[PDB]
């Protein structure tokens, strides 16, 4: 049905069109790969203009109908959950394999031999990196956090974070330690809440264990702090979806008052409702009343006499975040209150930030929790989102450093060492693999040359300079000068990447390259 | 002034037959890379905006929706290949289309297509007789029950990313087929769930049914996930506190009435909610979401519940514990309940997965797959589907013929000798049929990267030397016996393929004119 709007690419002219189409999409993010990489202007469909170099944002913001490029988006989508920092690196590496595959197609080599060639090329390169990798936590705990803190300072140098980066690097270390255990060694990013607001600067961004609801405590006379309440256990709070007040109808009000008598009768119903609600707080032994909806002013006046500070208008998702930190529960109604359902924390207070009129609140713990909240600020919207995602990128690095102690220095060093080892073993294979392994080493050289092009250096001269230093002297990690130093060594410069991160980057890149060559026919229909 | 068609396009003559030939080549050319286990995959974008990539000829031709009548016939005969057999839908269309290509020079010479179609019917009649001679009955002969299932599954899994882990995957593949009654085997009864993350060798086989655990609602750290003999209750309606859709308009002027209508909305829900406990079931499953109030009330009584379960998974739960779905909470009968041997919620893949295990009444199963990427696991699942069909048809059909080019050459070999005794146009037609049978072993070498000129010619040599079983080795390029390499297909596939391909060929060659009415 509907013969029209159906195109078919098959055989000869299909293989050339697939590589050039993936090259055009890759050439977009090539210049954006590096610490010195170039930004891009992205316009949302609503008309908002944003400027960022993040590959996960650029590939998601770009709307394309190319099915081969959609596989590139799925490539960066799966690795973003696993790593997140290899978004722009895996596509350029995969397209470099495609550019070398197109050259092999012109030589008369079948795509199946090319796919099997890149498969044995990855297995050989992984074994070479497995011998040259080093360990950190295998030495000392204080030395681990030393390399851990300085590793976050490296990944934060490509962002506006670079000024205050010493502070945000300590945040990435402390936030992970609290959400991880020594025996479990499991780091989960869901246990770290990333939150930020506009205003202030990046110097005012702190790291607090707890949640912040951004509330003034509903009334000025209420105290700015909450006491332990005379030898009680921590501070008990209530998480409820109903406000503290006489409840209101959600359809229509239209209350008819005939005379003064009916108005005085509602005063008793409103007053007696206050006593029924406060008694439920005293019997449950709760201090702060946190609810989803606002509170009555007359109800807050009785809370001043009973020494019961209250918090109103807290979102449903915000109520669940307190139950994770304070080990509480969401209670539907006032009569369901119990000591086991109340969140137990150390204290609650309203923390003032400079002269800013925000005046948020902080719920604390003083023991290791199952969740943390990273507090982020910035002088502008894009500054807040950049500092928040840059810190999240460091959290993904720390997660890989704890999960796998094997580490390598990845900038400009790995692709050269991988290329030098495969190029020497290419002559011993003696077959179709010799052309596949030679092109595999040349495709690996695209990444360090791309970094040299983004740093303002000769991609040909710098690449060979890194090779001669790793041959005439010894095999080690010597990378590109992008960040800058007196020399090109990545060791003393403290530029490190996870070994499990470099292995998954060269894997998924080779995997999709075989999947693109796996497609010998493309049939795309229209939109009915 | 007068017109015969009133503007309804109709074309006839020998050019219409040539137009039917070009349509068969276009359909064949698309399915050529998809032939064989190592064949390439096709990229198809449906008008539904769902991008799919598969090498199975059935799914391919169903999603293309070719409007051309002569090309649609090749799609209709492929659905018959999926019905009578279910495997080989790619080769039946390529072979039928190759008969159209070999009949093209006969049309230019002036040879009528009816003598061409009659020549194929005599060639297939002799071809099916040779397949019966190539049919080898084997059950316990020189093979055991375990070696017959394992050694045949290793070949289908060979030359794949699972080649190194194939030892573990054959065990779960053989146990999956043996987990079902050997009298009736259905691929739909074997469930497969993809688990993102984890090592490929750590995959587990579940005797019961498992699902995604889509429950998004809070109330965690309760409702224990490990039960011994849980009572499974299938539910329909919605137990959440604040409902999904409907509402009501209530006007009350009193404060105690404000709390009353809120408790009234609670009491109406808690009524049917408490009836769930009165049944006394540990597992509560529903295709509709189970709210916070319901999962909290189930937590106090230690009842586990999962909401928004897919309908395809709930149907397997019925086939597992032998339960039944009840609409309300009132009339629930005891026979609608079910129980497994063990219930556990696994965190495998950094994701929670509910699973039923040890169901004696289960007519279906579930096999979990793990791996480093979702796209790699999908290739493992499809390479497993090709392995399941070989293991399944091995028990269902004890008459096998050597595949991978073996049988295709022997059928083409003898028909060249049978054509020597027949004189006239039927001699060149049978020779064209035997030449048309050479496309199957050809495309197998071209799709796998092997040289079609050397391997096919060397295959025509040793096969002509008196050994009928020589096939094409898909692992290391060379000619060899597939009976030793254990590339096996039942005789019903080769018979139904030659019958269906020639039938569709005879239907297209018999069309002189295509009349298409517009409106």
């Amino acid at each position: 049905k509907d013969q029209g709007n159906k195109k078919r690419q098959h055989g000869l002219e299909a293989k050339k069109s697939h590589i050039l189409a993936a090259r055009s999409v890759a050439s977009i993010i090539k210049t954006s790969l590096g610490p010195r990489g170039l930004d891009k202007i992205l316009i949302s469909p609503d008309g908002e203009i944003t400027i960022t170099n993040d590959g996960a944002t650029i590939l998601s913001q770009m709307e394309l109908d190319n099915e081969i490029a959609k596989l590139l988006v799925q490539l960066s989508k799966s690795q973003d959950d696993e790593i997140g920092d290899g978004t722009t690196g895996v596509v350029v590496l995969a397209s470099a394999l495609l550019d070398q595959a197109l050259e092999l197609i012109q030589k008369g080599i079948h795509p199946i031999k090319i796919a099997n060639g890149f498969d044995e090329a990855a297995k050989l390169a992984i074994s070479k990196l497995e011998e040259t990798c080093d360990d950190i936590s295998a030495s000392n705990d204080e030395l681990f956090r030393d390399f851990l803190l300085r590793a976050a300072k490296t990944s934060l140098g490509s962002k506006i974070v670079s000024k205050d980066h010493d502070r945000f690097a300590e945040m990435a270390v402390e936030a992970v330690i609290n959400v991880m255990d020594k025996d479990r060694k499991d780091v989960d990013f869901d246990l770290i809440k990333m939150q930020g607001r506009v205003g202030g600067s990046i110097s005012d961004s702190k790291l607090i264990n707890g949640v912040i609801l951004d509330k003034d405590f509903s009334h000025p006379q209420m105290p700015k702090c909450v006491l332990p309440k005379e030898g009680s256990d921590g501070v008990k709070l209530a998480i409820l979806t109903c406000p503290f007040e006489p409840p209101k109808p959600k359809t229509k009000h239209k209350l008819d008052i005939s005379s003064v008598e009916e108005y005085q009768k509602l005063q008793t119903y409103e007053q007696d409702k206050f006593k029924e609600m406060i008694d439920d707080v005293k019997k449950a032994g709760a201090d702060v009343v946190i609810c989803q909806w606002g509170f009555d002013d007359e109800a807050n006046h009785l809370l001043l006499q009973n020494d019961l500070p209250a918090v109103r208008w807290v979102g449903g998702q915000e109520l669940e975040h307190i139950a994770i930190s304070t080990n509480g529960r969401i209670v539907p109604r006032f009569q369901d209150l119990s000591k086991d359902k109340l969140g137990t924390c150390s204290r609650i207070y309203e923390q003032e930030f400079g002269t800013t009129k925000d005046r948020m609140l902080i719920i604390e713990q003083s023991k290791e929790t199952k969740t943390v909240t990273c507090f982020v600020r910035g002088s502008n919207k894009m500054i807040v989102d950049e500092a928040e995602r840059a810190l999240h990128d460091s959290l993904c690095v720390v997660r890989n450093l704890v999960k796998d102690s094997r580490v390598v220095y990845g900038g400009g060093a790995a692709e050269v060492t991988m290329s030098l080892a495969v190029s020497e073993e290419a002559d011993k294979q003696r077959g179709i693999d010799q052309y596949a392994f030679r092109g595999f080493a040349q495709a690996l050289d695209t990444i360090p040359m791309t970094l040299a092009e983004n740093s303002g250096l000769d991609p040909i001269g710098t690449l060979s300079t890194l090779k001669s230093k790793q041959l005439k002297e010894k095999i080690s990690n010597i990378g590109v000068d992008c960040l800058g130093y007196g020399s090109n060594d990545m060791k003393e410069l403290f530029v490190v990447d996870p070994f499990i991160g470099k292995k998954q980057q060269i894997l998924l890149a080779t995997q999709l390259c075989r999947m693109i060559l796996k497609i010998d026919n493309v049939i795309i229909s229209g939109k009915d | 002034i007068v017109v015969l068609k009133e503007g309804t396009d109709a074309s006839q003559g020998k050019g219409q037959i040539i137009s039917n030939i070009n349509a068969c080549v276009a359909v064949q050319e698309a399915l050529k890379p998809t032939l064989g286990p190592l064949g390439s995959d096709i990229l198809i974008v449906t008008s539904n905006q769902k991008t799919t990539i598969s090498n199975d000829g059935a799914t391919i031709l169903k999603l293309l929706d070719v409007v051309h009548p002569a090309a649609k016939t090749l799609v209709d005969i492929s659905r018959a290949q999926d019905a009578e057999v279910g495997d080989g839908t790619t080769s039946v269309t390529i072979l039928a289309g190759e008969l159209m290509k070999e009949a093209k020079p006969f049309l230019e010479e002036g040879i009528s297509s009816h003598l061409i179609m009659k020549g194929y019917r005599k060639a297939v009649s002799l071809a099916v007789e040779k397949i019966n001679e190539l049919a080898v009955d084997i059950t316990s002969e020189k093979s055991s029950g375990r070696e017959l299932l394992e050694r045949c599954a290793r070949t289908a899994m060979s030359s794949k990313l699972i080649h190194n882990n194939a030892d573990f995957f054959v065990k779960m593949c053989v146990d999956a087929v043996l987990s079902l009654d050997r009298n009736d085997l259905d691929d739909k009864l074997i469930g497969i769930k993809k688990i993102p993350g984890g090592a490929m060798e750590e995959s587990l086989f579940i005797n019961g049914v498992a699902f995604k655990k889509t429950f998004s609602y809070a109330g965690f750290e309760q409702q224990p996930k490990k039960f011994n003999n849980p009572k499974i209750l299938s539910l329909n309606v919605e137990l959440e506190l604040k409902a999904e859709k409907d509402n009501a308009e209530v006007r009350v002027e009193h404060v105690e009435d404000y709390q009353a209508i809120v408790d009234a909305e609670w009491q109406l829900i808690f009524e049917k909610l408490r009836q769930v406990e009165e049944t006394g079931a540990n597992i509560v499953l529903s295709k509709l979401p189970i709210g916070d109030l319901a999962t909290q009330f189930f937590a106090d009584r230690n009842i586990f519940c999962a909401g928004r379960v897919s309908a395809d998974d709930m149907n397997r739960v019925i086939q597992a514990v032998g339960g039944s779905i009840q609409s309300t909470t009132s009339d629930i009968k005891p026979e609608h309940l079910g129980t497994c041997a063990l219930f556990e919620e696994m965190q495998i893949g950094s994701e929670r997965y509910n699973l039923f295990q040890g169901c004696p009444q289960a007519k279906t199963c579930t096999l979990l797959l793990r791996g480093g990427a979702e796209q790699v696991i999908a290739e493992v699942e499809r390479s497993l589907h090709d392995a399941i069909m070989i293991v399944k048809r091995a028990l269902q059909n004890k008459l096998i013929v050597a595949g991978g080019g073996a049988t295709e050459m022997e059928v083409s070999k003898c028909l060249r000798d049978y054509s020597k005794t027949i004189a006239g146009k039927q001699q060149m037609i049978i020779n064209a049929f035997a030449k048309a049978l050479e496309v199957i072993p050809r495309q197998l070498c071209e799709n796998a990267g092997f040289d079609a000129i050397e391997i096919l010619n060397k295959l025509r040599l040793a096969h002509s030397k008196g050994e009928k079983w020589y096939g094409v080795v898909f692992e290391t390029e060379n000619i060899g016996d597939n009976f030793a390499k254990f590339v096996w297909e039942p005789a019903l596939v080769k018979i139904n393929a030659l019958n269906s391909a020639t039938e569709a060929t005879n239907l297209i060659l018999s069309v002189d004119e295509t009349i298409t009415n517009k409106g």
